[PDB]
């Protein structure tokens, strides 16, 4: 009922990001809502004397078909000060974990007048032909990286009582999503999250989204297991190990060049010698075992990288130093548009780093940056938005990973 | 008195921490100074100024400029008041398109000259507006004054302006969904399908409903066409002002740059202009010579531009439909329309600068442009029509490294055909000859070799001077290309060279690179394998002796 005092970084102003093109059922959508939100005093429109401005469109939730407002607040999210949720490294361990849109409980809260005006947004019309109605924020608004710290003593109480009767149950909460792990069954699972829509009604939504831990977290490395090599598949196997020896320490591959002696045909069968065997034996080993000296350091930057491998698989990995995975992955489930399968996997390994580290990874993109900027906001459909880079020199690596 | 609603006020603020501005009134002629006095009493008359006392510390200067008649003009220069007054929320930023517009049976032109001024300014903010006409002889104190509206030429009166005549509108423009309005400096433009009678009915109506804020406008005392922004805008159609290529038998870089613009404006609605060489003439205000390329693209736009073109209005009731050509030299030239030879606008794209390039990729970014321009202008997606075979498009997409699509669309067989020159193997060949390629350079001395060595015991190595180890890798390849069969697997060490070749080009700045595409293209198999360095892989190893030598 009291606001908190929020204040941008030293020297810094607030966002002045230009609205990009919209669709003409986004800006009917946006219009609707945007009228109902002003109707009930989360947002009021504004004059030309505030000069900021933060991109808005529109998404539909996975499974509904009701337009959602999302507010692309990155801007204003790297100005905003920082605020002082710890993260439990439990969470990623449950046998099941469901997703939770509580961004609507934000709406309740009013906003520092003062910092209003920094979370303006304009609804474009279509070639321009009106001005953009503009509006700000009277509410914490949903994106925003503050709404989830301010709120965050008010979440406390109403889960207290929850929490309390089910100690087992891990709850974490991420910008408008809570996160809610469980080891129980599904059954018992859906009741419990159903237990806890309640809560939120009662001190007051209704779709949830599944999610389990993989197996693996670092996929391991595996060479073929043949009865002949060809040239050609010790001329890969060396290469793959090569690589490889970057990641591992003792790996070699002396014994294997040696039997590529001479300038023979790709296609010719090359018997292994005893020595060859053995050393790639050792190197089996050596996969088994995980990678050495691998640490997570919150202080630093997640880094996700996507690999395109054709029939809708997609490889990537997550570090922070080069050949430190912490994560790697694979991803099969659109089976024409690239972009949406790409949008989609930048969304799941997105929600596997909110569950493991709880923060978002810069993704490098292996998309040119024109068709990516011209098609995700089409296939997006969490109310978080990462950062990303875009990958223009075809990695030799993919190889590797397939 | 019918009594008329206040203009409610925009509060202004200086930027942070600045502060007004403090700046030299100029000495003038008595001649002027006697100018300026009866003006500014005319406009404090009307209420436009008010004469302030000595404590407000701000000025700005102020000057008489003669019409070019017997009567003086005032002019206060706000440049420097400007750069300390807060930004603003432009809206004007974006303008519409005409092809975006749609037809119109009835269109007027309002003019709002008056109410400008019966836009008062934030009270607080006046004072930073102060400016003194100096006294007759500097015997007396300047008369002082500020001002109590949005004033001509300071920052912040567009803006304020066009806020508050769009709230001033809305209401009448949501009461009145069969009309369209839409305001730009001091013309508000109304149009309709209604009747020419029930136009001009509504047209009173506006006027009655501006008299409510006391804003008085042009009695029935303009219509189609109208000129703005640079178009002709008539009720059922619209085309650029007119395209004049000067001639001139001796061009300059002055005089070439504004070639490219008027080529650029035109190209938005006359099919089929191009601009690459006189573009080019500009690389990098000289008399240049045209090359005999850039007077045949010359020709080719005065013969283009010999009559008029003109475009439609947009109906939503249709699709839209987007064409594009492959011109040549990453040249790209498209056209939307709805029914077949109505362009409602034309358009042209061009190659990104970089080292290699294809087609596909081309054809793919001028996909990716024309959508974005078609949201702004349209609010759609057009349907596409592409010289690209659907086979060709889907082998090209599923063997991409990146991810890539394009929106719905259909082949139109209008040569030249956008096509994959070349396709690399999955696997190697069989019964093909096998080339390990290798190539090395002395940094010191540029001096290199490249050259490869077969499993049938084929060989060959080349000496090279003024090259690179780039340029050797390359050349190696190039010559067991050269020297091999209809059907080849190529083993080299190249990182260089893979992440070129995986590229795809189909066309290069090197033309070391293009004499290999050139060579790809002549193949029937070509498997291209990789191998790390150093690491003695038969074959490899072998021929780094000999090249590294
Ligand atoms: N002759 C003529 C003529 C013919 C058709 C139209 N149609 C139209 N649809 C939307 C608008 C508003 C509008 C202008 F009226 C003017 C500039 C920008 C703008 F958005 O106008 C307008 C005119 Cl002026």
């Amino acid at each position: 009922i009291e606001t908190v005092p929020v204040k941008l970084k030293p020297g810094m102003d607030g966002p002045k990001v230009k609205q990009w093109p919209l669709t003409e059922e986004k800006i009917k959508a946006l219009v609707e809502i945007c009228t109902e939100m002003e109707k009930e005093g989360k947002i009021s429109k504004i004059g030309p004397e505030n000069p900021y401005n933060t991109p808005v469109f529109a998404i539909k939730k996975k499974d509904s078909t009701k337009w959602r407002k999302l507010v692309d607040f990155r801007e204003l999210n790297k100005r905003t000060q920082d605020f002082w949720i710890p993260h439990p490294a439990g969470l990623k361990k449950k046998k099941s974990v469901t997703v939770l849109d509580v961004g609507d409980a934000y709406f309740s809260v009013p906003l520092d007048e003062d910092f209003r005006k920094y979370t303006a947004f304009t609804i474009p019309s279509i070639n321009n032909e009106t001005p953009g109605i503009r509006y700000q924020y009277n509410v914490l608004p949903q994106g925003w990286k503050g709404s989830p710290a301010i709120f965050q003593s008010s979440m406390t109480k109403i889960l207290e009582p929850f929490k309390k009767q089910n100690p087992d149950i891990v709850i974490y909460q991420y910008m408008d999503d809570l996160y809610v792990g469980s080891d129980l069954e599904i059954g018992q699972h859906r009741t419990k999250i159903e237990e806890l829509r309640q809560h939120l009604l009662r001190w007051g939504l209704w779709m949830g989204y599944e999610l389990h831990p993989d197996k693996w977290t670092v996929q391991p490395i595996v060479l073929p297991e043949k009865d002949s090599w060809t040239v050609n598949d010790i001329q890969k196997l060396v290469g793959k190990l090569n690589w490889a020896s970057q990641i591992y320490p003792g790996i070699k591959v002396r014994q294997l060049s040696k039997l590529l002696r001479g300038t023979k045909a790709l296609t010719e069968v090359i018997p292994l010698t005893e020595e060859a065997e053995l050393e790639l034996a050792e190197n089996r080993e050596i996969l088994k075992e995980p990678v050495h000296g691998v640490y997570y350091d919150p202080s630093k930057d997640l880094i996700a990288e996507i690999q395109k491998q054709g029939q809708g698989q997609w490889t990537y990995q997550i570090y922070q130093e080069p050949f430190k995975n912490l994560k790697t992955g694979k991803y099969a489930r659109a089976h024409t548009n690239d972009v949406k399968q790409l949008t989609e996997a930048v969304q799941k390994i997105t929600t596997e780093s909110i569950v493991i580290w709880g923060k978002t990874p810069k993704f490098k993109l292996p998309i040119q940056k024109e068709t990516w900027e011209t098609w995700w906001t089409e296939y997006w459909q969490a109310t978080w938005i990462p950062e990303w880079e875009f990958v223009n020199t075809p990695p030799l690596v993919k190889l590797w990973y397939q | 008195m019918v009594p008329i609603s206040p203009i409610e006020t925009v509060p202004v603020k200086l930027k942070p921490g600045m502060d007004g501005p403090k700046v030299k009134q100029w000495p003038l002629t008595e001649e002027k100074i006697k100018a300026l006095v009866e003006i500014c009493t005319e406009m404090e008359k009307e209420g436009k100024i008010s004469k302030i006392g000595p404590e407000n510390p701000y000025n700005t200067p102020v000057f008489a400029i003669k019409k070019k008649s017997t009567k003086w003009r005032k002019l206060v220069d706000f440049r420097e008041l400007n750069k300390r007054t807060q930004d603003f929320w432009e809206v004007q930023l974006g303008i519409p398109h005409p092809a975006g517009l749609k037809k119109k049976k009835s269109v007027t032109v309002l003019d709002v000259g008056d109410a400008y001024f019966s836009v008062p300014l934030d009270e607080d903010f006046r004072k930073y507006t102060a400016f003194t006409i100096p006294s007759i002889n500097n015997e007396t104190p300047g008369i002082r004054y500020q001002y109590n509206v949005l004033p001509q030429g300071w920052k912040g009166s567009p803006a304020i302006f066009q806020s508050s005549m769009t709230k001033i509108l809305e209401p009448f423009a949501a009461q009145n969904p069969d009309i369209v309005i839409y305001q730009y400096m001091d013309d508000l433009y109304v149009g309709s399908d209604l009747e020419i009678g029930q136009h001009r009915t509504k047209i009173e109506e506006l006027r009655q409903h501006l008299l409510r804020w006391g804003l008085t406008t042009p009695d029935k005392k303009k219509e189609p066409p109208f000129l703005w922004m640079g178009y002709e805008l008539h009720p059922d159609k619209w085309t650029v002002q007119p395209i004049v290529l000067p001639e001139k038998d001796s061009w300059t870089v002055n005089d070439i740059q504004k070639l490219v613009g008027k080529l650029n404006w035109a190209s938005q609605i006359y099919p089929g202009i191009k601009v690459r060489q006189l573009s080019k003439l500009l690389r990098g205000l000289e008399v240049i010579p045209l090359t005999e390329e850039a007077e045949l693209e010359l020709a080719e736009n005065r013969e283009i531009l010999k009559e008029p073109v003109h475009g439609v209005y947009y109906d939503p009731s249709k699709d839209l439909i987007a064409e594009i050509q492959k011109q040549g030299q990453g040249q790209w030239t498209y056209q939307i329309y709805q029914e077949p030879f109505k362009n409602l606008k034309t358009g042209k794209y061009a190659r990104m600068r970089g080292a290699h390039t294809n087609d596909v990729k081309q054809l793919t970014e001028a996909v990716q442009k024309i959508t974005t321009e078609s949201i702004v202008i349209w609010g759609k997606t057009p349907k596409f029509k592409l010289p690209i075979q659907k086979e060709t498009w889907e082998t090209w997409w599923t063997e991409y490294w990146q991810a890539t699509w394009i929106p719905e669309w259909e082949f139109v067989n209008t040569p030249p055909l956008v096509k994959l020159w070349y396709q690399l193997e999955k696997e190697p060949i069989v019964g093909a000859e096998t080339f390990y390629v290798d190539g090395a350079a002395n940094r010191e001395t540029k001096l290199g070799k490249a050259g490869y060595v077969t499993n049938k015991g084929r060989q060959k190595v080349v000496p090279l001077t003024n090259t690179t180890n780039q340029k050797t890798e390359l050349q190696a390849i190039y010559l067991a290309l050269q020297d091999s069969g209809l059907e080849v697997n190529i083993v080299t060490d190249s990182q260089y060279a893979l992440g070129i070749i995986q590229a795809q080009p189909d066309k290069s700045e090197s033309e070391l690179v293009n004499q290999i595409i050139e060579q790809l293209i002549k193949k029937e198999k070509v498997y291209l394998a990789w191998v790390p360095a150093h690491k003695g892989i038969g074959g490899n190893e072998q021929v780094d002796k000999l090249v590294s030598a």
